């Protein structure tokens, strides 16, 4: 376990101290990714989606319910280790470095037998210690029969971009689509998340601090998508409330967001 | 021996040991592969052939053969070792630790004598050591002493082995190709021991035949042997975790799972649902009976099967007056497919008066700015292959870019700048064109039928025959009476009180003030708007000044009422009441 | 190879396959029949592709089916034909997917989207259909295939088009006084003078303009239509005949000879494959029978304004 901790975070074991948000909503996605995991071989779901939609929260709640253990026989108990390439290849400077470390972790994993690897950024796998032989080429024959899961994300133009220019690489990933959640949705997230702001800011936010949130931020906030969007806004209201300071009602949101577009709700 | 089992994967034990799938249907390739490691020299074989066709598991169906007996004398006991290029270059820290490494394997393999390397990802080869593992090769490979196989990409081949003439002239390329359905179904049939015995499940004939041919017909960027198997594994592995049978139609629900594409059955609520699907439309479009049952036949004719596996689900021309319909139609259509307006991919052809803006669709060529970045078109059908197209205003569009879609109405197939085949045979195009509305000189003697010659003979007029003749339907949208107006009064009124009930007050409506709305609203020639501009005027106005005024607040239901009108009311006044 | 007797005879009776997925065209199905055999009995010229066509003629008649029924008959599937579109080559900067971009700038590691499809395989059908509508530098372009039959793409390479077919399928050329196809032939002649070159022409192995369907024609291709929603249905355990007077009415009514045969098409779609969906749907119709498709209030002879199709469902 000690190479796996170097090299990784477990998000399974922070799930069980608490350190991960609830996730709501995402039964579908997470059933999905739990059914791609239990495949035979190919069994590697990679998560594409819009910048903000909830691609790493859907690993979370995966992992929250491991730990809760609502998960098939297959998936119990079992160890969601995410990866951090930049603890790869932080040390490697001389030749065979970086593939003695990846194949340290890869020979872990298997003795241990009961990880899951997460890979958030899945496009920095490709060409990450070389131009050649890289983590890609090194995974690739685990990948393809199945022997190593793992669970990659990334977003819609980062996975054009990257992936799909390595057409070996991207046959073995099965692409499970999270989408923008409705405005119903995004209300539902934001009453699962309110106690935690809640209690990071010591101020109390209304239901309709919640609506109003999520709908101005559907409404006029073009660039951004609606999870963060809208969590954006409850998050800065709270924070101006303490700053002044103990209530969050929709005036303050409909501040918030004129200061941030500008627009005179 | 020690050194290769270090550095290697033995291919041969793992056959022995059954842990290799069966390999079905490649007979011509692993005879050919016999055939080059046989000859005298250069007896150094490559497979080339696209993703997922199965290059490594014809080495494998090899290793099995070799292991069975079913080979010529040459290779009667042959071993055949998988190299692991990460495990030779691996802890090479110092200058000659690969070198010696790869010099120690080579010794063992021509000492052993009976071994077959199988250098997979031949392509990164290249530059392992980087002296790098090509050029120490090269001397065995030319003069056949050591037999070698090797397994690439047909892109990586020739991105990376092609760039090295003497490497390259060293390889005998052996082409293996994506297998037919048939071929697949018997690949299926023969992996189906194994695939159910692991998920615990029994998959029919009938489902193994349905995900050859959906996967074939479905997913395209995918190839055959492996997009079926995958179909196949994903509904095992369903019915596994839902505790058992797997038939087509879960092969059909995962599909439609990984696509969007809607291939599932229908149920009892959904084939209601599409029966009433008129009436579903006429809830936000008011009359235009014929383009509703239009596009509710294309519709039903795509989901109950019928549809022609070539062309796209639908192509339409929406012609006719103006502010009757014709993008609201396309707008409510959407919303009853996916449930949101914003699901429709809306391309506003006024933008495109330009012909050079035609690249907008497709990308740029090779070598150019924003090359990598796509098309604005190609890539949002890809994303979502089963979606709703509308090309507004397409007449204002360039001759020359109208003249770019003939293959996305009749092939249902566009090609962007990278070369990439984006399909459209799930879409529904909708082109809304206003031609023949600007508009009888001489004596003459309904009026629907000139509307419609005259449209007609305009759209001939603008649009090339083999740009019409590809059109599912043209539509030519009627005026709006006056019964019609004054039901879009409540649609509009409706949509005013839902903003002002979402500031806790209810707006109500005397049947008198509806009737002196439609009244005064009503231009068969304008269309809807004027109705729209008159509540904007009459209503919204007044009311804007009454809440900024504090007259009617939170908690009234305001009610709106005329005064000075009977039942032509030029003098008639709107008078708004609120009460708790 | 050695043409087996099997083979010998396929090839003898080329027209007979091709015309199982084309109906009429005679001329063109020849030409490219003479082609093909001409090239696999071994007297084609050394330097020079295996053919070059250009069918020219009415919409909807069958100059893009015909190269996909040729592609077929040499491959065994249609996908192995190589399309262009040449619809979407209107600018000038654009040839460059077709044969790379020059080295050194971005997407010249891909090469070209034609030069690499035609050097991984060197006998294949390539079709440039609506080549009109492309720009003159893409013509002068493939003025050296023709005359050389080669063609040297962005890195320099040179890819050998000789043992290649290519197809130009084009749309040119679609009576003042008193007076009492040929003359079709003529203006489509003169169109494809004035619009391209006269060495680019001069080079070209065939111009091929093809006659418009006739009622015969129609009334035959009727079943070729009905057949592709014949096979549809019985994936669901379901069969369609139809009777000769359905067959005769369908023709009927979608005959109409200046738009060829999509206007049958259209028709059929509108007549019996919508009516059959929603009776799939509603389960009038449901897997295990066979579904007959009969016409009343017809004479037989007179235009059907007033029959209409009736669908009736037995075990
Ligand atoms: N279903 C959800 N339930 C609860 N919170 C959510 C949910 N979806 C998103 N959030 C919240 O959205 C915020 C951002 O989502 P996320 O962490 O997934 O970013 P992301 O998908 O990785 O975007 P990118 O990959 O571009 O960085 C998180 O704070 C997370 O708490
Ligand atoms: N003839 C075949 N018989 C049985 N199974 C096959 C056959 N061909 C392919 N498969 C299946 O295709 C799947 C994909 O693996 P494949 O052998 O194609 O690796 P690959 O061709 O090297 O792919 P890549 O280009 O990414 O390296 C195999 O798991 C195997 O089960
Ligand atoms: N048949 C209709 N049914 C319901 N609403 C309509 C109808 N026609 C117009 N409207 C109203 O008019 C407004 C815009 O109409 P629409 O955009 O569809 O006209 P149009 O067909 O696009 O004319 P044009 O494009 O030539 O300007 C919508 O808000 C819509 O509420
Ligand atoms: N001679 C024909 N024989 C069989 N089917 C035909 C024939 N002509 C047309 N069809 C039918 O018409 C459909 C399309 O015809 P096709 O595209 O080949 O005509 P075209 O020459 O390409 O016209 P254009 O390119 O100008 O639009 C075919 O799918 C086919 O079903």
């Amino acid at each position: 376990s000690l190479v796996l901790d170097q090299f990784g975070r477990n998000l399974t074991a922070a799930a069980m101290e608490g350190k991960l948000d609830p996730v709501i909503g995402r039964e579908k996605e997470i059933e999905r990714v739990m059914q791609v995991l239990s495949r035979r071989t190919k069994n590697n779901p990679v998560l594409i989606g819009e910048p903000g939609v909830g691609k790493t929260a859907v690993v979370e709640g995966l992992a929250q319910a491991i730990v809760h253990g609502e998960v098939p026989e297959t998936l119990k108990d079992k160890q969601l280790y995410t990866l951090d390439l930049g603890s790869l290849v932080a040390g490697s400077r001389y030749r065979g470095d970086f593939e003695e470390r990846l194949k340290k972790v890869l020979k872990e994993i298997n003795t241990r037998g009961d990880i899951i690897l997460f890979i958030d950024e899945l496009h920095t796998l490709v060409g990450a210690g070389a131009a050649a032989i890289d983590a890609a080429s090194i995974l690739k024959p685990k990948l393809a029969r199945g022997e190593l899961q793992t669970i990659g994300a990334t977003t819609l133009d980062e996975y054009r971009k990257y992936i799909e220019k390595d057409a070996a690489l991207e046959r073995r990933f099965q692409p499970v689509q999270v989408g923008e959640p409705t405005v119903e949705h995004t209300i539902e997230i934001l009453k699962g998340l309110r106690d935690r702001y809640e209690a990071h800011h010591r101020v109390s936010i209304t239901d309709a601090a919640m609506v109003a949130a999520a709908t101005l931020a559907d409404r006029y906030i073009n660039d951004r998508f609606l999870p963060d969007k809208a969590i954006d806004l409850i998050d800065e209201a709270g924070a101006r409330m303490r700053i002044r300071r103990a209530e969050v009602d929709d005036e303050q949101i409909a501040e918030v967001l004129g200061n941030w577009t500008g627009i005179p709700v | 021996s020690l050194v290769l089992d270090q550095f290697g994967r033995n291919l041969t034990a793992a056959a022995m040991e059954g842990k290799l799938d069966p390999v079905i249907g490649r007979e011509k390739e692993i005879e050919r592969v016999m055939q080059v490691l046989s000859r005298r020299t250069k007896n150094n074989p490559v497979l080339i052939g696209e993703p997922g066709v199965g290059k490594t598991a014809v080495v494998e169906g090899l290793a099995q053969a070799i292991v069975h007996g079913e080979v010529p004398e040459t290779l009667k006991d042959k071993q055949l070792y998988t190299l692991d290029l990460g495990s030779l270059v691996a802890g090479s820290r110092y200058r000659g630790d690969f070198e010696e490494r790869l010099k120690k394997v080579l010794k063992e393999i021509n000492t052993r004598g009976d071994i077959i390397l199988f250098i997979d990802e031949l392509h990164t080869l290249v530059g392992a050591g980087a002296i790098d593992a090509a050029s120490i090769l090269k001397p065995k490979l030319a003069r056949g002493e050591l037999q070698t196989i090797g397994a690439t990409t047909l892109d990586e081949y020739r991105k990376y082995i092609e760039k090295d003439a003497a490497l390259e002239r060293r390889f005998q390329p052996v082409q293996v190709g994506e297998p037919t359905v048939e071929h697949t179904i018997e690949i299926l049939k023969g992996l189906r021991d194994r695939y159910e015995a692991h998920h615990r499940v029994s998959i029919t004939d009938a489902a193994m035949v349905a995900a050859a041919t959906l996967a074939d017909r479905y997913i395209n960027d995918r190839f055959l042997p492996d997009k079926a198997i995958d179909l196949i594994d994903e509904a095992g592995a369903r019915m596994r975790i839902r505790r058992a049978e797997v038939d087509d139609e879960q092969i059909a629900e995962v599909l439609g799972n990984w696509t969007g594409i809607p291939v599932f059955k229908l149920t009892e609520a959904e084939t209601t649902r599409l029966l009433r699907m008129e009436e579903e439309l006429h809830k936000r479009i008011i009359g235009q009976e014929d383009a509703v049952k239009a596009v509710s036949k294309a519709i039903r004719r795509t989901r109950a099967g019928l549809k022609d596996p070539k062309r796209p689900s639908g192509s339409f021309i929406f012609a006719g007056p103006s502010g009757v319909g014709k993008t609201e139609l396309s707008k409510a259509l959407a919303n009853f497919l996916f449930g949101d307006d914003d699901a429709l991919i809306q391309i506003d052809m006024g933008e495109f008066h330009d012909r050079f803006t035609a690249s907008r669709l497709f990308g740029a060529p090779p070598g150019y700015v924003g090359y990598e970045e796509g098309g604005q078109l190609t890539e949002k059908v890809r994303r979502k292959p089963f979606s709703v197209v509308l090309f507004d205003e397409i007449e204002k569009a360039h001759q020359e870019i109208y003249n770019s879609l003939l293959q996305v109405l009749e092939d249902g197939r566009l090609t962007d700048g990278q070369g990439r085949t984006v399909d459209f045979k799930n879409t529904v195009l909708i082109f809304t064109s206003n031609l023949g509305t600007s508009d009888g000189l001489g004596f003459s003697k309904n009026d629907y039928e000139r509307m419609k010659q005259k449209v007609n003979d305009e759209l001939k007029k603008h649009f090339r025959p083999e740009f019409l003749n590809r059109i599912d339907d043209i539509i030519v949208f009627h005026q709006l009476t006056r019964e019609e107006i004054i039901r879009m009064v409540d649609l509009m009124i409706s949509r005013v009180a839902g903003q002002l009930k979402s500031k806790d007050m209810a707006l109500v409506l005397t049947d008198a003030a509806k009737a002196l709305l439609a009244k005064r609203g009503f231009d068969p020639v304008l269309g809807a708007r004027p109705l729209r501009r008159t509540i904007q005027r009459e209503i919204e106005d007044q009311l804007s000044e009454k809440i900024l005024f504090e007259e009617v607040g939170p908690g009234q239901v305001v009610t709106v009422d005329v005064d000075n009108w009977d039942g032509p009311g030029e003098d008639a006044v709107f008078t708004f009441t609120g009460t708790r | 190879f050695k043409l087996t007797e099997a083979e010998t005879t396929r090839l003898l009776r080329m027209e007979e396959e091709l015309h199982k997925r084309i109906i009429g065209q005679e001329d063109a199905v020849k030409a490219v029949s003479k082609a093909i055999r001409r090239t696999r009995a071994g007297l084609k010229d050394p330097k020079r592709p295996s053919g070059s066509f250009i069918f020219a003629g009415p919409s909807g008649v069958g100059k893009t089916e015909l190269s996909k029924a040729l592609a077929n008959f040499l491959f065994g599937d249609d996908d192995a034909l190589i399309q262009i579109d040449m619809g979407e080559f209107h600018d000038r900067f654009t040839a460059s997917r077709l044969f790379g971009a020059p080295p050194g700038y971005v997407g010249y590691e891909e090469g070209g989207q034609l030069t690499e499809k035609v050097r991984r395989k060197p006998f294949s059908v390539v079709l440039f259909d609506e080549i009109e509508k492309a720009h003159q530098e893409i013509y002068n372009s493939l003025l050296q295939v023709l005359e050389d039959g080669r063609l040297t793409d962005g890195q320099g390479r040179t890819v050998d088009f000789k043992n290649t077919v290519l197809i130009f399928t084009s749309n040119l050329g679609t009576g003042l006084g008193f007076s009492k196809y040929e003359r079709m032939k003529q203006k489509v002649n003169d169109e494809l003078k004035k619009h391209f070159r006269p060495e680019f022409l001069n080079r070209i192995d065939d111009i091929i303009v093809f006659h418009q369907l006739t009622r015969e024609e129609i009334i035959r291709m009727v079943d070729l239509m009905i057949s592709r929603v014949a096979g549809q249905l019985k994936s669901k355990d379901m069969a369609l005949v139809l009777t000769d007077a359905a067959k005769a009415l369908l023709a009927k009514r979608g005959f109409d000879p200046v738009l060829g045969a999509r206007p049958l098409r259209r028709t059929i779609q509108r007549e019996i494959e919508d009516q059959l969906s929603e009776k799939i749907l509603f389960e009038e119709v449901g897997p295990g029978q066979v579904v007959t498709v009969d016409v009343d209030n017809w004479d037989g002879e007179g235009p059907g304004e007033d029959a209409v199709f009736t669908f009736t469902g037995t075990r």
